[PDB]
């Protein structure tokens, strides 16, 4: 095992991270504990219920074609 | 070992070639099986295979890269083991061997044995 | 609230997390550290034949035995060879042995002759066949070597009552030395198999499970007082997973009975399995 | 299909849904609402939905003639877009 | 009577007469009687066995030539009736014409499953588009 040196660069990036990273971990925990707080567990367990009906009830839409081979990767768009 | 063949894809571990190479002689004794490029490339334009094996220290490679893409056109799962010599053997030939294909009879005895096999091949295929 | 659900496991605690909370003194067990200049790089059988090796094995291996008793039958150690005979051969063979002299004695010499042969023939056989069954003993003594990967099945079902399939289940899975544990509801309540062995084992066995008994099939239970009739019909059989684990922590198969469902899972739970039951 | 999660460390790490026979391609999680549900993908031709609390297995989807090589999931959770060996691309509902 | 009414309707119904006192004979002259009308006395005769599915099939296309129905009637029948291999054809067929047919062709593929039919259908259909 050895630490390897170098790349003072990607090194300006660790902190960049850091900065970003610190801070969204700390904004997403605060947001976690707020949800925490209010319980009423009825909301919830009623919730849980109403998405496995939803789940349950899907079918297909279309299919469509692309090629001949498999298709290896479909990915959507943030919108 | 040497160094496998980056293109070599998917690769046979030790496990799974003994349960290949296996069948592909319990074939050659039925004569359900097909030996060589030529004799393979035949098979799936006829459209009889059941799947490919290739020998992946083949030299050079490029003469049987082609089986790869023709095989992914008639949906045929392939494999690669690890030595030709040894697929020569299971041939029934004296004589290195780079690829075989076996074929469909589905009265065949063998039936079963195979079947299994493609199943384990195409979930290397990921 | 609720049960089989699980929902129990949704309810959210505040103790823990306020405690890990203050404990982490803002943002996880990550960054505590945090409140580096370097980058590391961290460390880590059969052969066949063809056709022709096999004649000039099987050539060669012959030759050298035949030569060898050749020479001994030269050198003196072994007796010359005297003539086959049949009831063929019978009547052209005049060795000097009563051929037209003594006629019906020279039947029952050859006749007798010929049995000989064959009674070898089957003796060879038989010797053979015994050998072997001494030998099979070995492989009985023969302790499994642990296989690195275990292939397992599991399978889920209305009703087992009928005894023709409790008594199968517990056969085949001592047969074919597949580890595993059958459980299930009370009596009439549901259960579910799990199995786990050698790739071969389990087609085997699921075969069974599925294709050749009938689960969906009537019979005529006993019990204490006398017989009576029961109707499976609506009961039925499917598979959930086959798969892959780094170790069967199952010692044996072990048919049991449980009476709730949460026992069931503090049976499984001995062995890790809890998740092997589905609602 | 483990799920680990790090913060318990000591004593809680990974709970194993059996999921799937035959592989799995491609997990996902819903990606609005912090994460409840989990849907993946295999070559058993289903297509699943689990909880995250539980890990129960909910429902199944079959409409495919194929394996499974990837899927993902529309961001409200209305889409489930599955791409598959048989060479078509199926949305679910 | 069928070879009679190969080569007059006037005796069809006198004969559909003392036929009904008494889905194979009701079929039969219903599918006769076919010269909208019939949407009335096939939904009163196919109401009696609800086979069904060749009810359902038979007024689809009476139906068909009258609408939206089309596909309602197809819709609820598959459901009903999911085996027959020639339903779940119409209907994609239906849809086709106005991609999401293949959907309903595979949909119900599933459902049978590995009859023969179904895959022809696909290939069939998979050719003319």
């Amino acid at each position: 095992d050895f630490f390897t040196p170098a790349t003072s660069e990607l090194i300006f990036a660790r902190r960049f991270l850091i900065n970003y990273s610190l801070e969204r971990s700390r904004k997403r925990l605060q947001k976690e504990m707020e949800r925490h707080q209010k319980f009423n567990t009825r909301q919830e367990l009623l919730s849980r219920r109403t998405e496995l009906q939803r789940m349950a009830n899907l079918e297909l839409a279309g299919s469509q074609l692309v090629s001949t081979k498999p298709i290896s990767a479909v990915s959507l768009s943030t919108d | 070992m040497s160094a496998p063949n980056p293109k070599a894809f998917p690769l046979a571990d030790a496990a799974l070639t003994q349960q290949i190479l296996d069948v592909v002689q319990q074939a050659a004794n039925l004569r359900q099986l097909k030996k060589g490029a030529n004799e393979a490339t035949k098979t799936l334009n006829r459209g009889i295979s059941e799947f490919i094996i290739m020998a992946a220290d083949c030299e050079p490679i490029e003469i049987l890269l082609h089986l790869p893409l023709l095989c992914e056109d008639k949906n045929v799962p392939y494999v690669f083991v690890p030595s030709r010599v040894a697929l020569g053997r299971a041939c029934g030939v004296s004589r290195p061997v780079i690829a075989a294909s076996i074929t469909t009879n589905d009265a065949s005895a063998i039936k079963t044995q195979i079947y299994a096999v493609k199943d384990k091949i195409e979930t290397l295929l990921i | 609230p609720n049960l089989e659900l699980h929902e129990d496991k949704f309810l959210l605690d505040l103790s823990k997390f306020k405690i890990y909370y203050d404990n982490n003194h803002g943002y996880e067990w990550w960054d505590t550290a945090y409140l580096v200049a370097h980058p590391l790089p961290e460390k880590i059988i059969k052969a066949y034949l063809t056709q022709h090796e096999r004649k000039r094995l099987r050539r060669n291996r012959r030759k050298m035995a035949r030569e060898a008793r050749e020479i001994k039958i030269k050198l003196g150690l072994l007796p010359k060879p005297e003539p086959k005979v049949k009831l063929s051969n019978m009547m052209s063979v005049f060795e000097n042995d009563q051929n037209i002299t003594d006629p019906t004695a020279w039947e029952k010499v050859v006749k007798d002759q010929v049995d000989l042969r064959k009674r070898k023939h089957l003796e060879e056989n038989e010797r053979r066949h015994e050998d072997a069954i001494k030998r099979r003993k070995e492989a009985v003594n023969m302790n499994v070597e642990k296989p690195t990967v275990y292939h397992c099945k599991v399978f889920q079902f209305k009703n087992l009552q009928n005894p023709k399939i409790r008594f199968k289940l517990k056969m085949n899975s001592k047969e074919l030395s597949l580890k595993g544990l059958c459980l299930r509801i009370r009596d009439d309540g549901p259960g579910i198999i799990i199995v786990v062995g050698n790739e071969k084992s389990c087609k085997f066995y699921e075969n069974l499970v599925m294709k050749r008994i009938k689960w969906n099939e009537d019979f005529e239970l006993h019990t204490n007082t006398g017989d009576i009739k029961m109707d499976m019909h609506n009961n039925s059989i499917s598979k959930t997973w086959e798969g892959y684990l780094q170790d069967c922590k199952f010692k044996g198969w072990f048919m049991k009975v449980c009476n709730d469902q949460d026992s069931l899972l503090r049976t499984l739970g001995q062995f890790d399995s809890e998740h092997f039951y589905s609602p | 299909i483990n799920v680990w999660d790090i913060r318990k460390r000591d004593e809680g790490q990974l709970n194993q849904i059996l999921a799937h026979r035959n592989i799995v391609t491609q997990v996902r999680f819903s990606k609005e609402d912090g994460g409840k549900k989990l849907v993946s993908c295999g070559y058993d031709n289903l297509i699943n939905v689990y909880s995250s609390d539980t890990w129960l297995k909910m429902g199944s989807l079959a409409g495919h003639t194929d394996k499974i090589i990837s899927l993902d999931i529309s961001n409200n959770s209305h889409f489930l877009v599955s791409g598959g060996w048989d060479r078509s691309i199926k949305l679910w509902n | 009577i069928k070879l009679l009414g190969r080569s007059r309707d006037f005796f069809q119904q006198t004969f559909s007469s003392l036929e009904d006192f008494k889905s194979g004979t009701e079929r039969l002259y219903y599918k006769y009687v076919n010269f909208n009308e019939e949407a009335i006395k096939f939904l009163n005769e196919r109401c009696l066995k609800s086979i069904c599915h060749k009810f359902f099939l038979q007024l689809g296309q009476i139906y068909h030539s009258m609408g939206e129905m089309s596909r309602e009637t197809y819709l609820s029948g598959t459901r009903l009736v999911p085996n027959c291999p020639l339903l779940w054809v119409s209907l994609s067929k239906i849809d086709e014409i106005d991609v999401r047919a293949r959907s309903i062709l595979d949909r119900g593929l599933l459902k049978n499953p590995d009859d023969v039919l179904f895959y022809i259908a696909k290939i069939q259909m998979e050719i003319r588009l």
